[PDB]
């Protein structure tokens, strides 16, 4: 480690990048030292470390803020039964509701992960980017975060034509032999289309109803429910309640894919 | 077996281009405490290896931005996957006559 | 919310303190409670504020700088030094001074020998610091160590909250220039915080607080309690905390 | 106070938008020597320095010194603005 | 929006493909859906209590319950107007939730104004994890502000050693004020230790807000003087 | 190198949205309900366009309805509309 | 149930209201609740809001009216101007009493007028703050010039002893680019919960 | 010497911030800007002009409810009693 690291002379002071060094391990080592900290909320714990579908509750889904429905004037009434009350002028959506929906939603993704299928999360949304790529990441799944080309499903040819595709095991391992090129035109359409931000992309939406896809969307209190297979009653707005149920969706599609591998082995 | 795509941004618009930009964020938030203190590839260079006609300036600016950073990590503590990955985007006198005087 | 944290046999360190130095209830005094009772004031002045995410230490030098809030920084400052101290104190988690140590310790203090520095530093403790505060063998930027005292919650981090000398009693013409030249330096900064740069690195903290000793050793023998203390501590710890 | 809301329109933009840039330096010192020899006769010694500067001012050519981002953000955020009821 | 047939129909279209032979192989989602099937009854569903004051909805108060005399000392003998009138949209939109302690907060800023300026971090931590004993104010997780002192409110009013509310109120607001004063006194004190003790603070508040002043008339200066130039021209 | 046209159809159903061309071949068959030529009032000049609009259907209660458009002659339009019943194909009770 | 737990959240501890974020009027006491993020909820633009707050905020403070309007944005202003004033305030440590002959507040159907001081300062009145060069008597603190006197976050009524000419008269309407040093002899508190300080021009 | 209008005089007993010294507040200010609203009928004010006279242009005409800002209900009685009076000598 460090290995182009010139050290300063014995009877010279440390240099720069020493000090650095010895920063660092000070850090590492007795910093962190006096107290610990529980029960406060880091933002990047719940990307890294999101709990099971099992283990969430009505409060931690509060402490998210995923119950802070659009508001009172931008009602679509087709929503009308997710929601609990007014407050704040803003709609609350129920949210023992949102639950049981995030856990369906949660056994589909682990469902088709398990099965082998191609999970894409999309997500327009300026801050979204990073934990949707994780969560991607995390099984083996893709993701979109700038902007959605209008028909990558319906005219999927003449978009994702001159991409490469690869071959796949039981398990996750490319086997690489070439594809021919009958092969490789033919579309590779998702198994699971997962959105943040169903309001911003109907058009994305309408692909997959129309290219014969299950889909699973946060519908916000302004959000038409009818437009996705699996909706998640919430509050697609904040960042970080969008990022705790796409962390749980990632983790329940990460268990399906532990899952698959282990009944592989076998 | 099962026909799939190679990169975890397929679907997106320049999948390529963005693929690339991951691996150097990846990088850079793995060194981001690397304390900091040119022949970067041009942009149809760029393109060849990268999103060919779907590669926008926007996304070769942002590119040089993460290359440049990256870059700059003193070089005593600079790491060797990192200069991997900073790899790929790299590249008569006169005189007087006989009796001393100058044709021009 | 800050918390105490888990010491290594912990149940061993209830049941009999530390061997040498510290009793079952002088040890109690010390950690098991008054680390405690910090902690808690600590997580009630900055409960709501941005400070609950941190450290202690951050915490500290976020604080430094600030004139208002001094009682966040007194309070987070302690908690560090007070489990420096113990980690400094701790059996184990027999180990001998490292030899890097002694080769650095020589090149500081002239040529002396540890035991010679270890006087030095006892009769530091007893002159300087009166009432409470803190004794640390410190390293900064230049590789050679000195030793550092604190008059109650004084870091031994940054110099500006060293607190070093108690200007409640008279000072030294020597001591006030150079206060002068350190508030030079400060304005020199040109921060809008106002936060000099430090790399101050404590390598013996000791607790010359009367949690620590005044149980076991009386109202006097705080040099002793320290001696003892300089006799048996973790070499093993000292040295991991001591080369860059 | 009585609010007025506008019906859906195909696009919300100003026709025209100022930039409102200061006035030319060059001018103001021109209108400065004119209102000096409105006063003090025709050319008195009082307005001296003031002709100077004018020259200085208009040596390389008659003007010293040679747009407002208005319509990009309406026109982005006219969607967002709208009270338009939903689809 | 019409409520849209198509998006939740995915596996009844696709085994309809199935059964043809338009499709050969079945998708890696099919089994799943079937198994774990979609709502696809997207009703407009009448509640009938108010969760946050546990009022009743749906109920009408009757002519025969309604016995004794009214304000005026007329004794209802009919229906009024809105009696008859088919309240159904009441049991659809959905409920305004009310709290007591919303007005106890509107009050306390209103008496307190500068406990406004003192910042409010909204960012949850764990809700369930908290456990607050209001016998006391002073909680662990929890800051000192106007809260804690409504929270203390309501737990009087419960147990009833204040049968009132605005007794509690105050009885709350006098526990709050000496805190507060307690704190106070820390800070001050903790400044005067630091000052004795020989340390050094590079910038205090006061002089932050004058170097930050500064500059600002800094700039006003420069725009003034064109300003006047270009009155004066 | 170098009934057809139907193969064909079938082959670039099967690459773009991965339906089975061997089905779509045989047991699909095809009808033509309308046949226009239709035009355009262009600065050019009247511009035409022949318009088909042509079922197919599985004889098994699978049946789709499909149109298509080309300025070259009608054989592509047919084909247009062919390849977009194929598309549309839906399971009547 | 979840009501209970509504009511007990953050969003509706902060008290709401629809005055103006920008009133031009006489501001004597904070209009809004700041509220404050920490630097890695900032990062990923989180406020503990309805929405997401715009990555142009680079302030960890703001104030808000709305949640979410129809305009489809909340209604705020990035700025916690306020906190400061009442910490400039602390550090001056002139200690608020009432003028009038009355009790303290403090000690011992509603009433929506502002009960002693608004809380800018729970400090009392009687005591001293020694240094390492003696017990000050004097409170020193620097301030601008108007005309009045902005005396850290506050204006403030002055008095002295000769009208100084050599700094007044030589820059009549630019007095507020020049700091001069003022001594605070008391802080009394009004009705209308305005903070009437006196001071006094040293040279 | 400067004049009045690029300079925010702050009141005696207001508190102020650093951005209240700049010209941004002060154009802010300029941008930012009875008995009759009190709540009683302007009919009662029929014989008395001087109290009408105040919702009336320098000419004479009557001022439009964008201009006086009543409820239009308030601004038509305003109105009536206006025109009573101009009917009568007295205005
Ligand atoms: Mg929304
Ligand atoms: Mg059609």
């Amino acid at each position: 480690p460090y290995p182009n690291l010139i050290p300063s002379a014995n009877d010279k002071p440390y240099s720069s990048q020493e000090l650095f060094l010895r920063q660092l391990n000070h850090s590492m080592r007795t910093a962190k030292l006096g107290a610990t900290i529980s029960k406060v909320y880091y933002p990047h714990k719940d990307i890294f470390y999101p709990p099971l579908p099992e283990n969430i509750t009505v409060e931690s889904l509060m402490s998210a803020g995923v119950h802070l429905g659009q508001s009172t004037s931008l009602w679509r009434s087709s929503t009308q039964s997710y929601i609990y009350g007014e407050y704040k002028g803003i709609h609350i959506i129920d949210l023992n509701q949102t639950l049981s929906y995030l856990k369906r939603a949660a056994k589909v993704v682990e469902g088709v992960s398990e099965s082998g299928g191609i999970i894409l999360f999309l997500g327009t949304r300026q801050g979204q980017k990073r934990g949707l790529e994780e969560a991607a990441k995390k099984t083996h799944g893709y993701y979109v975060s700038t902007r959605w080309i209008p028909g990558t499903l319906t005219n999927s040819t003449e978009i994702s034509g001159i991409w490469e595709k690869q071959e796949i095991d039981s398990n996750d391992n490319p086997t690489e032999r070439a594809l021919s090129p009958n092969e490789t035109s033919k579309q590779v359409k998702p198994d699971l289309l997962v959105v943040l931000n169903p309001t911003e992309n109907r058009n994305a939406l309408l692909e997959a109803i129309k290219s014969r896809v299950p889909t699973i969307a946060i519908i916000d209190t302004d959000s038409e429910p009818s437009l996705v297979t699996y909706p998640i009653p919430g509050n697609d707005d904040s960042l970080r309640s969008v990022n705790f149920l796409l962390g749980v969706l990632a983790r329940a599609g990460q268990r399906g894919l532990q899952n698959r591998l282990a009944r592989n082995n076998e | 077996r099962r026909i799939v795509p190679k990169l975890a941004t397929f679907y997106s618009a320049n999948p390529n281009h963005e693929d690339r930009i991951n691996r150097l964020e990846r990088l850079l938030r793995k060194y981001i405490k690397l304390p900091s203190q040119a022949p970067w590839i041009s942009f149809d260079e760029y393109a060849l290896i990268g999103g060919g006609t779907k590669l926008k300036p926007t996304q070769y600016t942002q590119l040089l931005y993460m290359l440049n950073k990256l870059h700059n990590i003193d070089p005593q503590l600079t790491n060797d996957e990192i200069t991997s990955e900073l790899s790929q985007y790299y590249k008569k006198i006169k005189t007087l006559d006989e009796f001393g005087r100058s044709i021009a | 919310i800050h918390v105490v944290p888990k010491l290594p046999n912990s149940k061993a360190l209830l049941q009999n303190g530390v061997p040498n130095i510290l009793s079952s209830s002088g040890f109690k005094t010390v950690w098991f409670d008054y680390q405690r009772y910090l902690c808690d004031k600590l997580t009630l002045a900055t409960a709501g504020q941005s400070l609950e995410s941190y450290y202690p230490f951050h915490i500290l030098l976020k604080t430094a700088g600030n004139p208002l809030q001094s009682n966040i920084f007194n309070l987070a400052s302690s908690i560090h030094n007070n489990h420096l101290f113990v980690e400094n104190i701790l059996p184990s988690a027999k180990t001998e001074p490292s030899r890097l140590f002694l080769s650095k310790i020589k090149d500081s203090f002239n040529g002396s020998d540890w035991e010679v520095v270890k006087e030095e530093m006892i009769y530091r403790a007893e002159n300087e610091v009166l009432g409470q505060g803190w004794l640390f063998l410190v390293e900064n930027n230049e590789k050679k160590l000195f030793i550092l005292t604190s008059n109650n919650n004084g870091t031994p981090y940054y110099f500006p909250r060293n607190q070093s000398f108690d200007l409640n009693s008279a000072i030294s013409i020597d001591e006030f220039a150079t206060l002068k030249q350190m508030k030079e330096l400060i304005g020199k900064s040109t921060k809008l915080n106002g936060k000099v740069q430090d790399w101050t690195m404590p390598i013996i903290c000791v607790n010359l607080w009367d949690h620590a000793y005044l149980h076991d050793y009386g109202v006097g023998n705080r040099s002793k309690y320290v001696k003892n203390v300089l006799d048996n501590l973790n070499w093993s710890v000292v040295n991991n905390r001591i080369f860059s | 106070p009585p609010v007025y809301r506008l019906p859906p329109l195909p696009r919300l933009k100003v026709k025209k938008p100022i930039i409102r840039q200061e006035a030319n330096k060059c001018l103001v010192l021109m209108s400065n020597l004119l209102q000096c020899w409105s006063s003090y006769g025709h050319m008195s010694p009082k307005c001296a320095g003031l002709v100077t500067e004018l020259k200085s001012c208009t040596s390389e050519s008659a003007l010293g010194k040679r747009k407002s981002n208005i319509n990009y953000h309406a026109a982005r955020l006219y969607d967002r603005i709208n009270g338009k009821p939903h689809d | 929006m019409k409520i849209q047939t198509n998006a939740v129909n995915v596996l009844q279209r696709t085994s309809a493909y199935l059964k043809s032979g338009l499709l050969k192989e079945t998708p890696a989602w099919y089994n799943v859906v079937a198994s774990i099937p979609p709502s696809t009854k997207f009703t407009r569903e009448p509640r009938f209590k108010n969760p946050s004051n546990g009022h009743i909805i749906g109920k009408l108060v009757d002519v025969t319950e309604q016995p004794h005399a009214n304000n005026k000392g007329l004794y209802k003998t009919r229906p009024n107007s809105s009696d008859k009138r088919v309240g159904v949209k009441r049991l659809y939109r959905p409920p305004k939730l009310t709290y007591v302690e919303d007005r106890l907060r509107s009050l306390f800023y209103k008496q307190h104004p500068w406990e406004l300026s003192r910042p409010k971090i909204l960012v949850e931590n764990e809700i369930g994890d908290e456990n607050y004993d209001w016998s006391h104010m002073l909680q662990i997780g929890r800051p000192l502000d106007g809260e804690s002192v409504i929270q203390r409110t309501m737990y009087l009013i419960k147990t009833k050693q204040y049968g009132d509310m605005v007794e509690a109120y105050d009885h709350a607001r006098y526990e709050f004020y000496a805190l507060r004063m307690q704190e106070e006194t820390e800070q001050q004190v903790a400044l005067e230790e630091a000052e004795m003790f020989g340390s050094l603070f590079g910038v205090s508040a006061i002089e932050h807000g004058i170097q930050k002043e500064q500059e600002v008339l800094d700039v006003w200066e420069k725009k003034v003087v064109e300003e006047t130039e270009l009155m004066a021209a | 190198l170098p009934k057809s046209k139907s193969a064909d159809v079938a082959a670039g159903l099967h690459k773009q949205t991965g339906v089975d061309p061997d089905y779509i071949t045989r047991k699909l068959t095809m009808k033509p309900l309308v046949m226009k030529r239709v035009s355009n009032q262009t600065g050019k000049g009247k511009i035409a366009s022949f318009y088909a609009l042509v079922v197919v259907g599985d004889k098994n209660g699978m049946v789709g309805l499909g149109e298509g458009k080309s300025r070259e002659e009608m054989s592509k339009a047919i084909f247009k509309a062919h390849w977009d019943a194929v598309r549309n194909l839906k399971e009547i009770p | 149930t979840l009501a209970e737990l509504l009511g007990r959240s953050r969003i509706a501890q902060v008290a709401n209201n629809h005055k103006p974020l920008t009133y031009t009027g006489k501001k004597f006491h904070p209009t809004h609740q700041i509220i404050e993020t920490k630097p890695s909820t900032l990062y990923r633009q989180e406020w503990g809001l309805k929405s997401a707050i715009p990555s142009k905020i680079k302030s960890r403070y703001l104030v808000y009216n709305d949640l979410d309007t129809l305009e489809r944005i909340t209604t705020f202003e990035p700025r916690g101007g306020t906190q400061w004033n009442r910490l400039r305030f602390q550090e001056m440590g002139v200690p608020i009493v009432s003028n009038i002959g009355r009790q303290n507040p403090f000690f011992k159907k509603f009433n929506t007028e502002i009960i002693g001081t608004g809380g800018l300062s729970y400090s009392l009145p009687g005591k001293l703050k020694n240094s390492p060069n003696g017990v000050i008597q004097r409170t020193v603190v620097p301030g601008r010039i108007l005309n009045l006197a902005a005396i850290g976050g506050f204006v403030a009524d002055v008095v002295f002893f000769q009208s100084p000419p050599s700094s007044f008269n030589s820059m009549g309407d630019f007095i507020r680019m020049k700091t001069f040093l003022f001594e605070i002899l008391e802080a009394s508190m009004e009705k209308n919960g305005s903070v009437s300080m006196h001071a006094r021009l040293l040279e | 010497k400067i004049d009045q209008s690029l300079s925010k005089k702050l009141p005696k007993g207001t508190i102020y911030d650093p951005f209240d010294f700049s010209m941004g507040r002060i154009h802010l200010d300029r941008k930012y800007q009875d008995i009759m609203k009190s709540g009683a009928n302007p009919l009662e004010f029929y014989a008395r002009p001087r109290i009408l006279s105040r919702y009336v242009t320098s000419t004479g005409r009557i001022q439009h409810r964008d201009i006086t800002g009543l409820s239009a209900k308030n601004q038509r009685r305003l109105s009536k009693a206006i025109r009573r009076c101009q009917a009568i000598g007295l205005m």
